[PDB]
């Protein structure tokens, strides 16, 4: 019944900037439903989701839960390793699904799945590895009859069989490396003499552009292995945030950093005002350490380390202003007294 | 004495010669006279690249003065045998053999820079000896000066007789003067 | 059964 | 009367496309074993070998497969195998599954097929702890293909000697084990032969050129082989089987996205010559027919996206345009 | 601390060592601190074969 | 001796050898004294490119 229109609307309210892969989930969770209301057999998409760090992509499955009626569950990639040993199975996820449905199998078929850090067990090269990779290939390996569809065994607190083939899988991690890959592929002209195209650092194509270039071959190259990929054949990518982006990041959303930082001071007792032109300052420092949005958490804390310092120590101090200059570290906040 | 570059990889770093280097690069360096020995080494050069990836393209780049004609037809078979086009850059001057093998590199391919000189002439020779042989060594060189106009005509895309009148003499070329004589495709200014 | 924990070499 | 091969090959080709050798011998091996059970000389049973790329239809085959025979079948992973005494899984569950479906009855169970997917992901490493789920499983395996009798609790004992068993994977770098072996070459002269990529052989054109001797370079055991002398090779793809995929078998992409418009009130036609260029998208993922999924899904997002919201649309059509991006797909309305 | 599926202590070893001074009280150790000293022999150095897998 | 996660061995085997000679006695063990011989042998080679396990 909802339209994706309204699911986009949920996911904007707390994730700014990311619309093609909203468009994704959107389209995706909208399309679950209407095969859901169905019982010809209507396939499933899986999502992949490809971004760098701090872009939202750990953030929109979140959002995505509150908003789902079906069970929504989100595993991660590191602990899983291949059948025979110590690491975690990887039918623990439908037995984790489980639990949010109540223990109801007819309401976990139905489910969605996010399986993040999912780079983490791509093989080191194209070719396949001479040693066993239980925390890497094997995974990729185990995680394919669950993607396309299988029965798996879960013990209920014999064991429950659990089918997957209507489950769908939402697979997102922050491939490192990709870009290189990308740029050798797209570029091809390398070279040293006249007739080589050689570029700066800057005015080359980046990281962001470079990912929306994204083919499986590359993903072949990072280590993928081709069956994996089959599985998810839906790749949503998202953007590096611009400072426009990170400006609206710390103000806009109902869980923005500034909101954070008031909440904190306001619980204290004091009043914390954010003038404009230092989120804008923020946004240019965090761009720099290439961290994504996670950066201004670095910027804000350091601009107000002091403040926080001094302030309970201190009394009758009502509001606290903090200027542009502020935050390149030549001036100091200014304080309101009752 | 030429300098030792290192080149920064996966597996390490490996110091290259600047000659070497840049042959990793597919790039070749024809300067000097054209000799036998000379020309025997760039062929290896040309044969090893193509083995190498004979999808890339390959640079040859020319400041002779010219040299023996049978060497430069050993490198002119060679660019045409192998797949791979055999860009020719005119750096300095091209002279009748390095010309004739700047003109012979692929269509599309063949760049000069905007001060360089190119240089077209009648092959040259002699004997000396009785009257039989020189008319025998007459011959062939005359059948030279024909094939190398024919081959010059098909690259330039002139007329074998235009070409007769114009290589009869020492003919001096610039950049922009060879572009409408067909030597070259384009003038290579700035990046 | 018993679980293995692959010790790596090198 | 029982069923003939041409009459399985058609069942298969409804829903599969482009596999005529191994849909061949998975009609004759499935003939036979109907023959094999009404004379219940011994005859012996063929073990048969799918070897194919990405999307290329074996598990689909055996899923057809299970469809139109009556004898029990059980799909298994190669994956949750380990050998035996270990947490993950033991090689007899294979048989619990089949008496599943088979209602416990050994008669009616020994009988049955068996497949068993992803047996590329159980090859031998080259590392000196044990690898449970390599080598381990192959030797369990050897039992259970050559024919004994293994314990299954309801323990009851069920012969495998008579079961016959159907491995498929895509074993991956298995063209360039071949390629060394056959593609020679590499010399750097005038007289030598460079690879001239264009030219080199795809991995259907040199799977076909298996033999045994490959498959043990890939880490399988030699006695597993042997135990399946029988090697069907699928084809990668044809882009012309693509443009089939996608309108005459039962469970196509079109039919399933023209169901999806069609509960929610719109009706969707896909042009021929959109169909072609989404084949030759296809091809160029080498992922086979399900990397085919996602041109589809990319070209009609936008379009999935706003069309709850539109009201008065009746019908959707998508030109080839549509599938490169530069325009966007038409609408009609009510 | 080592990668999942290996000899060496499992990360989430760290939260036990936290259980057992919050008593086993989930609710109270959710609520804590912890250090991880030596953070600097983590890191992959540089330049290395990625045929292997740097699990410490 | 070696890095943790190989197979050549843990570097907390040593308190379990001397536990043996105080007969599991934590309380005993934990002022105990251990010999660790051949120190020299676990030494680099300035950094290094890659892992040294021993
Ligand atoms: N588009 C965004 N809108 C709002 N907040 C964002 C956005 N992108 C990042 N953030 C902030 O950054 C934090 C982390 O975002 P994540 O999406 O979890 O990062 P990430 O993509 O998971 O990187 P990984 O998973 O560690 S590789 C969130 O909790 C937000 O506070
Ligand atoms: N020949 C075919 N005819 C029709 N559909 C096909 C064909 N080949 C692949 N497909 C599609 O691809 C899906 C699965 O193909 P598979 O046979 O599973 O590929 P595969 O050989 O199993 O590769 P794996 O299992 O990832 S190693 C089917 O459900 C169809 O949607
Ligand atoms: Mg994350
Ligand atoms: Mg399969």
């Amino acid at each position: 019944l909802p339209t994706p229109h309204e699911i986009r609307n949920h996911l904007d309210d707390y994730v700014i900037g990311q619309e093609q892969a909203k468009k994704v989930l959107a389209v995706a969770v909208y399309n679950h439903y209407k095969r859901l209301r169905n019982g010809v057999e209507l396939g499933k998409s899986n999502i992949l989701l490809i971004g760098p760090t701090g872009s939202g992509k750990t953030l929109l499955a979140e959002t995505l839960a509150r908003l789902l009626d079906v069970p929504f569950t989100m595993a991660d990639a590191t602990t899983l390793t291949e059948a025979g040993y110590v690491g975690e199975d990887v039918e623990n996820i439908i037995q984790k699904l489980l639990q949010k449905s109540d223990y109801d199998v007819q309401k976990a078929q139905r489910g969605i799945v996010y399986i993040d850090e999912i780079d983490k067990i791509s093989r080191k090269s194209d070719n396949p590895s001479i040693t066993r990779d239980v925390s890497g290939e094997g995974v990729q390996q185990a995680l394919l009859k669950l993607i396309e569809g299988t029965v798996a065994a879960v013990p209920p607190q014999e064991f429950l069989q659990v089918d997957t083939s209507k489950i769908l899988f939402i697979c997102g991690g922050a491939f490192a490396g990709l870009d290189k890959v990308i740029s050798h592929r797209v570029e091809t002209g390398s070279g040293i003499g006249f007739g080589a195209t050689v570029k700066a650092k800057s005015d080359k194509a980046s990281e962001g552009e470079l990912l929306a270039q994204v083919e499986p071959e590359d993903l072949i190259k990072f280590g993928l292995i081709p069956e994996f990929i089959g599985r998810l054949p839906v790749v949503a990518t998202l953007n590096e945030l611009s400072e426009e982006a990170l400006i609206q990041i710390l103000k806009e959303p109902k869980n923005a950093l500034t909101k954070q930082y008031q909440a904190l001071f306001n619980l204290e007792g004091v009043d914390l005002e954010f003038r404009d032109e230092a989120l804008d300052a923020i946004a240019k420092k965090a761009m720099a350490r290439k961290t994504g949005a996670r950066g201004l958490r670095s910027i804000v804390e350091a601009a107000l380390l002091d403040t926080m310092y001094d302030l309970p120590s201190m009394e009758d101090v009502e509001k606290v202003v903090i200027d542009e200059s502020v935050i390149d570290g030549q001036s100091e906040p200014l304080l309101i007294y009752g | 004495l030429v300098p030792m570059v290192i080149e920064q990889t996966s597996r390490g770093e490996r110091s290259f010669d600047i000659y070497s280097r840049l042959l990793k690069e597919r790039v070749i360096f024809l300067t000097g006279q054209v000799e036998d020995h000379m020309a025997n080494l760039i062929v290896a050069q040309m044969l090893f690249l193509e083995a190498e990836n004979p999808e890339k393209d390959i640079y040859l780049y020319i400041n002779s003065p010219g040299g023996v004609i049978t060497a430069g037809m050993s490198i002119y078979d060679t660019m045409q045998f192998i797949k791979p086009d055999v860009s020719t850059i005119c750096m300095g001057q091209a002279a009748s053999m390095g010309a004739f093998l700047l003109t012979a590199g692929a269509k599309g391919k063949r760049f000069c820079l905007p001060n360089s000189r190119v240089m077209i002439h009648q092959p040259l020779g002699g004997y000396q000896g009785q009257a039989t042989d020189i008319e025998i060594h007459a011959r062939e060189i005359l059948k030279v000066k024909g094939r190398m106009n024919e081959l010059m005509a098909l690259h330039t895309g002139q007329s074998l007789e235009q070409i007769e009148r114009d290589t009869e003499r020492d003919r001096f070329l610039s950049a922009p003067e060879a572009v409408e004589y067909g030597l070259v495709d384009s003038i290579l200014t700035h990046r | 059964g018993g679980s293995e924990n692959y010790a790596l070499a090198a």
